[PDB]
């Protein structure tokens, strides 16, 4: 149940 | 954390969350010791028995958080890892001896009211504070029972005599560990639990009012079980390796 | 500057349970 973190970090 | 309580805002600015990218989930706790280095438990990254072997690009470090699941915009900072260092003599085969690891961040993180490094003990501080009966503090977003907290939890636990630690388990205990927790007859309780691993065990020096990290949440048998105690990596005992790595790769 | 919290030691404010720790260092 974690809130979506910015794709800018997952890139 | 079992039998703990909600932490206050900015109460543990060195608390770090080890976050897994895919799937997105809480892996472990960790601590900020400088603007570029994070300290955690080696078993959070490597543990062959459970096929665990995370690399740099598999994780993310989240600093300055309070809420476990929410993305705290404008408050927390997420960082990538440049390199991971696990103690060369980490014993994952037997008792997690030397359960320690360092993580070099891609870029230095900026400090703030919610992000601040904890101190590493010097020989004297360690000698005078690491004594049975003396209390330390443990923090983490781990399970509340052997379900999950909304915000960072905190619990203060007393350090326990080595003999008692030894006699509570069948596991071979080394000088690189120490245990903490209340005895079954002391009334109060509390302990770390799954998800808290790698987190900091800190103490406040009555000499200079600074907070020092004396241990790392390492292992235990169950959580808050009577007659059992949590075991922590003895940070000072391994400071030689810590210093060696930092001034040789930082 | 390590170990001194911006919202506590820096402002001379104590958190709600640090006293328990200090009292144990008898
Ligand atoms: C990786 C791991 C494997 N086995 C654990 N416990 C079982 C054991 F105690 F018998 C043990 C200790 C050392 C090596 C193998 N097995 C353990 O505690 N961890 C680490 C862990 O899960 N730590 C979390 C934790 N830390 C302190 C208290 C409770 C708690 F869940």
């Amino acid at each position: 149940d974690f809130e979506e973190i910015p794709e800018e970090y997952l890139q | 954390i079992v039998e703990g309580s909600d932490a206050e805002i900015g109460m543990s600015p060195w608390q770090v969350m080890l976050f897994r990218k895919s799937p997105q989930e809480l892996l472990c706790g960790a601590s900020l010791i400088s603007d570029r280095w994070v300290l955690t438990a080696a078993h959070c990254l490597l543990y062959p028995p459970w096929d665990k072997n995370f690399t740099e690009n598999d994780l993310l470090v989240r600093i300055g958080k309070h809420s476990r699941t929410r993305y705290e915009r404008n408050i927390e900072k997420i960082s990538m890892l440049e390199k991971i260092y696990i103690h060369p003599r980490y014993n994952w085969r037997e008792n997690l001896d030397r359960d320690i690891a360092l993580m070099k961040l891609k870029k230095p993180v900026a400090f703030s009211d919610y992000i601040h490094p904890v101190c590493l003990p010097d020989r004297e501080t360690a000698a005078s504070l690491l004594q049975a009966g003396y209390k330390g503090r443990v923090t983490g977003w781990g399970n509340l029972k052997e379900g999950q907290p909304s915000v960072l939890q905190v619990v203060n636990l007393p350090i326990v005599e080595r003999p008692v630690c030894k006699d509570s388990t069948r596991i071979r205990i080394t000088d690189n560990m120490f245990c903490a927790g209340y005895k079954p007859d002391e009334g109060k309780r509390g302990d770390a639990c799954e998800g808290d691993s790698g987190g900091p065990f800190v103490m406040k020096s009555p000499f200079n009012n600074r907070w020092y990290q004396m241990g790392i949440v390492s292992w235990g048998e169950g959580c808050d079980r009577d007659g059992k105690y949590g075991f922590y990596t003895h940070v000072f005992r391994l400071k030689k390796w810590i210093q060696k790595v930092i001034d040789q790769f930082g | 500057d390590c170990g001194l919290r911006p919202l506590f030691e820096k402002k001379s404010l104590e958190d709600k349970t640090e006293r328990e720790l200090l009292e144990s260092y008898i």
